[PDB]
């Protein structure tokens, strides 16, 4: 069998080949050998697709690994090219949450959870802190909609939904209007999910409106506390980070191990057809992806280099570990560990925006109410006022101060 | 307040005190408002103060 | 304006070429230089290479793609190519015509087809046409089920008519040994209409399970979207007879006609871009140097490509990619299993061929307007449907439906409830009571 | 039937089936007959092996889940020590006094 990989650097190709050799040695009892094929990413999406079609599909690669470098970059061309023949594709550095769609990206798996799953973590922070009043400031893109849907479903599971889900158009810096509208919402917990530039603009708007003072709690994801946004982040922001989301060597090793484990089980049956080798005139499904992607999803690795390996019904990383950090004195410090089911804080003290050293209630009740009444003679007498600013004072039959 | 239609597409909408309360211009209604099933599905009534 | 028409598979190139030079462009100023290319291979690599070379050696603004296969990967590849090269693409026939949601950002790819919401609206219209108010929902864990359910709910509530919506199921088709749960929860269904929504294999499995359970009988009706029906020619044996589906127009909308009405859209859109802004740049070189090739913004043509009222009822194109005024049809499975057409839907208008929906415990009853025993003086209230204590009555000759009530109507209602038999009520045309 | 007829309390005797098991390839007929069952209470009379086969045929129509009760005579349930797995939970039976006698 041949395993293809698209890596940013040559050294990563060496690590992938070493991992493939290790998998071969571990599974050397069987008479199945795995071969490693590596290609380098290219700036042009069309060039990348042509390269994957030429040097990758022609080798009858059962599965293809992709790692998008931070500096097209997204694995969409590879996924689209492989989906024609229904060849599973495993991504490592990809969390856009677009690839989680079964209809769009066919036969795709990810070793890291998408940004949407971050919402679940927030739910935990809303269970151990008594925060039942929150407001969402998601964007209008697919990622924001997915995060909002996940949060709404989680809240519905608790029979307690949010109050305002006001959004904003990406690329529109002006968010002052929305911030002012949300200011008089009798809520203090604010959940944000946007790009780095959007996060920076939102932080600027909040600071200009004195919305980052005492009594306000801000929750963000991972992209709002990195890059230029981190430079504009007000003090007292609870951010989340992935324990193993940037070290691609461990992910490559885990993916190689999982694919090697799954291949042996796949070949232990009949009616097995090799993948296309010419990809020049053939236009038919490989007939091998089905019953193979399911096997990969159902293959639970005993123990990897980054933890237990599992996949959900949508084919995504399951039971991940997060680090909850608080920005204090322009220095991010870890304050808690999310072990996949619960959140455990450390001995460090969380510094809130107001520096109160105690978790604010996060919700204030307005003491002023607006009442609407109708004109009913027995119950509501309405009369014109005087020219001074108040209607004439009247007394009852008993000489009591009738109140108007 | 009552539930009526519009000349445009069929979209449910209230009017009067019920509509004002649902929209958000008011926080409470203090008037001789009867308690019925139709209005009880959207707002909450307190214990009657006059039978 | 250079426009390339690409055909994949077997098609009548001569007919398309003849139809191309049959449109009067005097009212506009486009000069639609059309180049027709035909191939047989559908490999991604060949498609990308052909698109690249054609754009390089040809000043072609728009692209029209046709296909005869049933692969959505073609549509995805076309969308990706359009997004990367910033060149408009129009899918008409074949796999490219399949509607895919969540298109790539800054994409100029459009397709001829409806969305899930439109199909749900068509299903609701069909149900309301024959006075079908009690129904259920059965959707699996497939993308788009949430949108389907939300659209159905939005409608049912925003109406003066009275619906029931007894229950909604999930039927997770992933748990091992879960057949017991599926069969147990499928037995609770009692509404005549089920409104299923799933894939083809899932649909077949669910149909087999339901047939085993006891559903799909004489008094049950199943309505499914175009996804479940899939290929009309291939009809699995598990599909119950009498299954209703909503599909696109593929019989009266031929390929020569489909290729037309799309070039006109590009020509109009182009003109509008030029006429409105005094210009309509088309600077594409081949496929490459994205910074060098696509440096300026091409979003100006987007606002014009979504509004073309030439002939297709404004031919409105939604920002998602689908068209807001499609031509849909209703297909029913007959005894011969051929997916025969029944009615047509267009501009929120339903033109069905069956006025009673022919299908035991069903019989016809004859009545006549008379003293309070039977009263027919009720056509339709503001809701547009019969009242609570009235029953439909089809006054033959025309078949206008009115509302009947009275002593005899109440007696008939009680008798039908007690004896449990179904009836259809219609008035008599010739004669009052009867004479030899 | 005789007990039902000579009583002043209504029962309505919703249905009465007669399954045939002698003929081979009769599973489809049994499944079709079992579909027309909606009463919450069902009385069965057969042998232990026949009862097990019928229960196996059941659990597919959905007559073994919550909301259905099965009462069988002592013939259906033989040696109480041996309980086949096909018997649904909550089944009722009538037996002779052999533990207090
Ligand atoms: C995570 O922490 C909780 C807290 O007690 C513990 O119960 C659980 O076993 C830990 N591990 C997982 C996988 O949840
Ligand atoms: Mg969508
Ligand atoms: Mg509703
Ligand atoms: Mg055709
Ligand atoms: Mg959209
Ligand atoms: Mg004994």
């Amino acid at each position: 069998v041949n395993i293809g990989a698209v890596l940013s650097t040559r050294k990563h190709e060496q690590m992938f080949r070493e991992a493939v050799n290790q998998a071969n040695k571990r599974h050397g009892s069987w008479k199945i050998q795995l071969n490693a094929t590596s290609v380098t990413h290219k700036p042009n999406a069309i060039q990348m697709a042509l390269s994957v079609c030429e040097d990758l599909i022609s080798s009858q690669v059962y599965a293809i690994l992709v790692s998008h470098p931070p500096t097209h970059f997204t694995p969409t061309p590879v996924s689209y090219t492989a989906g024609f023949y229904r060849i599973p594709v495993l991504g490592l550095t990809t969390r856009m949450s677009i690839y989680s769609d079964k209809s769009i990206h066919l036969s795709f798996l990810r070793t890291v959870p998408p940004y949407s799953h971050q919402s679940s973590v927030w739910f935990e922070m809303m269970r151990v802190y008594s925060w039942n009043h929150i407001i969402l400031l998601v964007s209008d893109d697919h990622e924001g909609r997915a995060a909002q849907k996940r949060l709404e479903t989680l809240l519905e599971e608790r029979e307690s939904k949010a109050e305002k889900v006001l959004q904003f158009d990406p690329g529109t810096k002006n968010v002052t209007a929305l911030l002012m509208e949300a200011k008089e919402l009798e809520a203090r917990v604010i959940i944000l999910s946007a790009s780095e530039d959007d996060a920076a603009t939102v932080y600027r708007a909040a600071a200009m409106l004195n919305m980052t003072g005492s009594g306000y709690v801000w929750l963000v994801g991972e992209r709002e506390i990195s890059g230029n946004a981190l430079r504009y982040a007000p003090d007292g922001i609870l951010g989340l980070q992935l324990i193993n989301g940037k070290n691609e060597s461990a992910h490559i090793s885990d993916a190689v191990g999982v694919v090697a484990q799954a291949v042996h089980e796949l070949l232990e049956k009949e009616n097995i057809t090799d993948p296309p080798r010419g990809c020049v005139g053939n236009t038919n499904i490989w007939k091998t992806g089905p019953l193979f992607k399911r096997v990969l999803m159902s293959s639970k690795y005993a123990d990897g280099v980054t933890g237990r390996v599992e996949f959900n019904e949508d084919g995504d990383r399951k039971f991940a570990n997060y680090s909850i950090m608080n920005l204090q004195n322009r220095k991010l410090v870890q304050v808690g560990i999310y072990n996949g089911t619960h959140v455990i804080p450390n001995d460090r003290k969380i510094i809130w925006p107001g520096g109160e050293t105690e978790k604010p209630r996060g919700y204030q009740m307005s003491t002023r109410l607006k009442i609407v009444t109708i004109h009913q003679e027995p119950f509501v007498y309405v009369k014109p006022t005087l020219s001074d600013g108040t209607c004439k004072e009247e007394f009852t039959v008993n000489g009591d101060p009738v109140k108007k | 307040g009552t539930q009526e239609r519009v000349n445009n597409s069929n979209k449910k909408e209230w009017n009067g005190m019920m509509g004002e309360l649902l929209s958000g211009q008011a926080d409470m209604i203090v008037a001789p408002l009867t308690i019925n099933n139709e209005r009880a599905q959207y707002i909450e009534f307190s214990k009657p103060f006059k039978y | 304006i250079g426009i390339a028409v690409i055909l994949v598979g077997t098609s009548d190139e001569v007919a398309i070429k003849d139809a191309h030079e049959k449109d009067d462009f005097h009212h506009l100023s486009v000069v639609p230089r059309v180049e027709l290319v035909a191939m047989n291979e559908t490999d991604p690599k060949s498609i990308i290479t052909r698109i690249c070379d054609l754009m390089s050696d040809r000043k072609i603004q728009g692209v029209v793609f046709a296909d005869d296969t049933d692969q959505e990967a073609i549509a995805q590849i076309l969308d990706f190519i359009s997004a990367q090269t910033l060149t408009p693409i129009l899918g008409i026939h074949g796999g490219s015509s399949m509607i895919m949601a969540d298109k790539d950002e800054s994409s100029m790819f459009f397709q001829f087809g409806p969305s899930i919401e439109q199909q749900a609206s068509v299903m609701l219209n069909i149900m309301e046409e024959y006075d079908w108010y009690i129904f259920s929902i059965v959707t699996t864990y497939f993308p788009g089920y949430q949108d389907f359910v939300n659209k159905i709910r939005s409608t049912i509530e925003n109406s003066f008519v009275g619906w029931e919506l007894e229950e909604v199921l999930l039927l997770d088709m992933s748990l091992d040994d879960g057949d017991s749960k599926i069969q147990n929860q499928l037995k609770k269904l009692q509404s005549p209409i089920i409104l299923l929504y799933c894939t083809k294999e899932e649909a077949t499995y669910i149909f087999e399970v339901a047939n085993s359970v006891g559903l799909t009988g004489y008094g049950y009706t199943w309505i499914v979207p175009s996804l479940v029906a899939g290929d009309t020619d291939t009809v699995p044996a598990e599909f119950p007879t009498g299954l209703i589906s909503v599909s696109y127009d593929e019989w009266d909308y031929g390929l020569p006609a489909r290729v037309r009405d799309g070039i006109a859209i590009i020509t109009t859109a182009a003109s509008d871009m030029l006429s409105e802004h005094s210009f309509i740049p088309e600077p594409k070189s081949s496929c490459y140097n994205t910074h060098e090739k696509r440096i300026y913004q091409s979003n100006m043509l987007n606002r014009y490509l979504i509004n073309v009222t030439f002939e297709g009822r404004n031919l409105s194109f939604s920002e998602d990619g689908y068209q807001m005024h499609p031509k849909l049809v209703i297909i029913l499975l007959n005894k011969e299993r051929k997916w025969e057409r029944v009615g047509k839907w267009k501009d929120k208008s339903l033109q069905m061929k069956y006025y009673v929906w022919p299908r035991d415990d069903h019989l016809s009853i004859v009545t006549l307007e008379e003293a309070p025993f039977v009263i027919v003086e009720s056509v339709d209230p503001l809701s547009g449907t019969c009242m609570r204590n009235t029953v439909p009555c089809q006054k033959r000759i025309g078949y206008i439906k009115k509302c009947c009530k009275g002593f005899c109507i109440d007696i008939l209602k009680k008798i039908s409830k007690s004896v449990k038999f179904t009836y259809d009520l219609y008035l008599v045309t010739n004669g009052k009571h009867g004479k030899k």
